[PDB]
RNA sequence: CUCAUAAAGUGCGUCGUAGUCCGGAUUGGAGUCUGCAACUCGACUCCAUGAAGUCGGAAUCGCUAGUAAUCGUGGAUCAGAAU
């Protein structure tokens, strides 16, 4: 069934099920069986509707999805604005060498290429 | 450093003469000190192999 | 039913503290265009069945499969291929949608933030985002296999970024700062 | 790419009273001259004041500040920014 | 007295053929340890991520018995990159 933001494990154990989370994995796979109560070795077809809903509302109160990956570009974004070589390494799109980078430097990237 | 050798003070504070420690004469390091040499364990292996301590030698197997 | 009020009461009152203009431009009638959640690449020869045996019960009628102009380009485009699958109109429904849609199931999802980002920016065009498990009160809780989530759009004739998103705040919440 | 081998440096004149003030917990805004030490976890959550060659700036040292010089949290020129500065 | 738990093995339970509870690359975060000191140059632990790869185009290599093949363990060098 659907739990957290957009997720369909299906034909499994509630255990691995769970485990495809980006979130949570197999340490938080077993609390949280634990915390419901649930049985760990039921397929996901087998759970009743009444035991899904505890393990959503559950599940639910935890980071993931989007807002996280902007969280990342953020975190990149700064570091990548200043004068840190760190942000220079994540474009790499900066000099490698020791002669010049911005121009006479197809001798060995070859022909231009596009903006 | 300089502050923390305070060491070379021959009079210690509100702390009982006890409270003089040790320290290296050559580093300077309180860490691991060797009282008969009064040199640390990396002082007295560089002054050792340079042979600058006299009558120490290197141990062999 | 409260739907009415807008446009003849809270249209005025919401253009004489903050406008100083005539009676129209802000906001007409029009069909609005509902968009459909790109098939392609998904799966194979199906969920155009799983398609249009959902967008059939929120709304009336049935979406028309049609293709593109027969005109190659710089592209991988065969001729004769059913791309797009698009069907847009109104009369006096699209109005009820902003009610039963905005009011209950909303609050009641399982974890909804309440605070949104600056979708538009220079244009009218606003945007959304929705995931894949919705509670509806126009939805079974079980018998439907496999969920669909769809966006949600709004077009309008705005000129400024404000005196606008005033009239989205006059129904449809949240939306903290 | 950066640089170190397996010699990282610290200037001793920077890095024993740190320690020091580490007795009970740290100690108040210090001051160190030679900006060509490296940073480390020690440092953390002191405030130490790097010489720009005019004056000495206080840098809060921070876990993710760890490995950085001090150097890179003093800058030498001043550019005012003509403008609303803002941001 | 300790490093030691030997591993495969045995008993019981679990997983279904999909790039998968196959495979672990890469990368993000946190931390331990050695060392004066590991941002190009460490090893290790935990979390997250989790790629290529579904067995391979022309030639060519190792062996006749507890040996092949296969599995794990201790040691010399030694503060620490031995697959």
């Amino acid at each position: 069934a659907r739990i957290a933001g957009i997720n369909i494990p299906d034909h499994k154990h509630a255990v691995i099920a769970l485990t495809s989370i980006y979130g949570v994995g197999k340490t938080r796979s077993k609390a949280i069986l634990a915390a419901a109560g649930i049985a760990e070795d039921v397929k996901i077809s087998e759970l009743s509707e009444g035991q899904i809903d505890t393990l959503r509302d559950e599940v639910a109160k935890f980071v993931v999805e989007g807002d996280l990956r902007r969280e990342i570009s953020m975190s990149i974004k700064r570091l990548m604005d200043l004068g840190c070589y760190r942000g220079l390494r994540h474009r790499r799109g900066l000099p490698v060498r020791g002669q010049r980078t911005k121009t006479n430097a197809r001798t060995r990237k070859g022909p231009r290429k596009p903006i | 450093r300089w502050n923390a050798v305070l060491k070379l003070q021959t009079l210690p504070r509100d702390s009982s003469p006890s409270r003089q420690r040790n320290r290296c004469r050559q580093t300077g390091r309180p860490h691991g000190f060797l009282r008969k040499f009064g040199l640390s364990r990396i002082k007295v292996r560089e002054a050792a192999m340079r042979g600058e301590i006299p009558g120490l030698k290197k141990a062999s197997w | 039913k409260l739907h009415d009020y807008y446009k003849d009461e809270v249209v005025k009152k919401l253009m004489t503290e903050f406008n100083y203009n005539s009676v129209m431009q802000v906001p007409r009638v029009e069909k609005i265009t509902l968009n459909m959640g790109v098939g392609e690449a998904i799966a194979d020869k199906k969920l155009l069945d799983n398609a249009a045996a959902d967008l059939a019960a929120i709304s009336g009628q049935k979406p028309l499969i049609t293709k593109a102009r027969k005109s190659v380009a710089g592209f991988k485009i065969r001729q004769g291929y059913p791309i797009g699958c698009k069907v847009t109109l109104r009369g006096e429904r699209m109005w009820e949608f902003f009610e039963r849609l905005i009011t209950i199931a909303v609050p009641r999802i399982r974890d909804f933030r309440g605070l949104s980002a600056k979708s538009f920016d220079g244009r009218g065009n606003y945007s959304m985002g929705v995931r894949e498990q919705i509670i509806f009160p126009e939805i079974d809780y079980d018998k439907v296999d496999r969920v669909r989530g769809l966006d949600i759009t709004i077009t309008t004739t705005a000129k400024s970024d404000e005196e606008g998103r005033a009239l989205l705040a006059a129904f449809d919440f949240p939306f903290r700062k | 790419p950066r640089s170190l081998k397996k010699g990282p440096f610290i200037d001793l004149h920077l890095l024993k009273k740190v320690e020091k003030a580490v007795e009970s917990g740290d100690k108040k805004p210090l001051r160190t001259w030679s900006r060509r030490s490296t940073i480390f976890p020690n440092m953390i959550g002191l405030t130490i004041a790097v010489h720009n060659g005019r004056q000495h700036v206080p840098v809060f040292v921070t876990d993710e500040m760890v490995g950085h010089k001090l150097g890179e949290f003093a800058p030498t020129r001043t550019y005012r920014g003509h403008a609303a500065d803002k941001k």
